[PDB]
């Protein structure tokens, strides 16, 4: 939306994320930014700053955010897999086609979907089970107990 | 149930987009049993030739690894006069995100990249970390007597 | 050049030929969240090592590279 200056955020995997914003810019509009980039809804998305985590209804200067400073973005908070792991069901943008790398068929509207501390996309009953023999990410190597 | 949908879509995908010079599909009306060409690596002795391969898919596919065998015979650290092949994707740092395609690539630059130092056929190692030369054209005379 | 990824997507990428290696996986990370230890590249079935540039390996425009997981022959 060619903001005033520009700032970046980096996933687990060091993904980096290029945002143009304005020091006006309330945080869920970040989040939203972001959601307009990876295709991750703000209800999904946790950002950390300066060691404090950002809430939804303040500004990235009262946080007192520099040009080129850095977001880290992390997941909003058999069994254990859902204490890592967001679920929830898939909702397609409009590349921005998705598909499940484990059962290879792409992911649709409606679809139980599950997504890693690394921000990557699956099926929720494939990667349950890949999950139930490795706990990490068959992407990027990356451990859903990483903190 | 849960594992040939993939193979039947791994094969879908081979056909409408042939991988980089290399091929494969299933063996008769048996969908877990495939073949396998593999081109050599560019700069490796083993350039030019082609190599034949058995792979075997487990019923926990694509959770488990592929067994993935060579029949033409290969000289190679990490590749037995068997035609085993003893490489981390295929056993602990196999990951469901690796297609068959990509497992044979992953093979061919295996040929471009052995490791002496943590080796199969340790006969081979040495003469591999002693003086390359003299195996490289062991290595060649093998690719050219076998794969050509 | 282009890139086929883990997901099968072919992705383009605009670098020089002065490019080395690991600043292409670095590229690969921005767009694909991979980090540059798992990232095995592949042209012509050779690996890529991370010290070398593009022009090394002679790969001009168009050109398609392969990705796959970090390997370790054992
Ligand atoms: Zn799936
Ligand atoms: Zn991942």
């Amino acid at each position: 939306p060619l903001g005033s200056m520009q700032i970046f955020v980096k996933t687990l995997t060091g993904k980096t994320i290029t945002l143009e914003v304005e020091p006006s810019d309330t945080i869920e509009n970040v989040k939203a930014k972001i959601q307009d980039k990876e295709g991750i809804p703000p209800d999904q998305q946790r950002l950390i700053f300066a060691g404090k985590q950002l809430e939804d209804g303040r500004t990235l200067s009262d946080y007192n955010i520099q040009k080129e400073s850095t977001l880290h973005l992390v997941l909003r908070l058999q069994n254990t897999i859902e204490r890592f792991t967001f679920p929830h069901k898939y909702k397609k943008r409009r590349d921005t086609d998705e598909k499940c790398t484990i059962c290879l068929s792409m992911l649709e509207d409606g679809e139980d979907v599950r997504r890693l501390p690394c921000m990557h996309l699956f099926h929720q009953l494939c990667v349950d089970q890949w999950l139930a023999m490795s706990k990490k990410c068959p992407i990027c190597r990356v451990d859903i107990e990483t903190q | 149930s849960m594992a040939l949908k993939r193979i039947h879509k791994e094969l879908n995908d081979l056909a409408r987009d042939p991988p980089a010079q290399s091929r494969a599909g299933p063996v008769g009306d048996d969908m877990f049993h495939w073949q396998a060409t593999i081109m050599g690596p560019n700069d490796s002795p083993y350039q030019g030739g082609v190599f034949f391969l058995t792979i075997h898919f487990p019923t926990d596919y694509p959770f488990k690894p592929p067994k993935v065998a060579f029949t033409t015979r290969i000289y190679h650290p990490n590749i037995n006069s068997n035609g085993s092949i003893k490489l981390d994707i295929l056993r602990s740092q196999w990951s469901p995100a690796l297609t068959i395609s990509k497992v044979l690539l992953s093979i061919s630059s295996l040929l471009s990249d052995p490791n002496p130092d943590d080796p199969l056929v340790p006969e081979i190692a040495r003469i591999y970390k002693t003086d390359r030369e003299k195996y490289n054209r062991i290595a060649r005379e093998w690719t050219q007597k076998y794969a050509m | 050049i282009f890139v086929k990824t883990l997901t099968g997507k072919t992705i383009t990428l605009e670098v020089e030929p002065s490019d080395t290696i690991e600043n292409v996986k670095a590229k690969i990370q921005d767009k694909e969240g991979i980090p540059p230890d798992q990232q095995r590249l592949i042209f012509a079935g050779k690996q890529l090592e991370d010290g070398r540039t593009l022009s090394d390996y002679n790969i001009q425009k168009e050109s398609t590279l392969h990705l796959v997981l970090r390997l370790r022959g054992g």
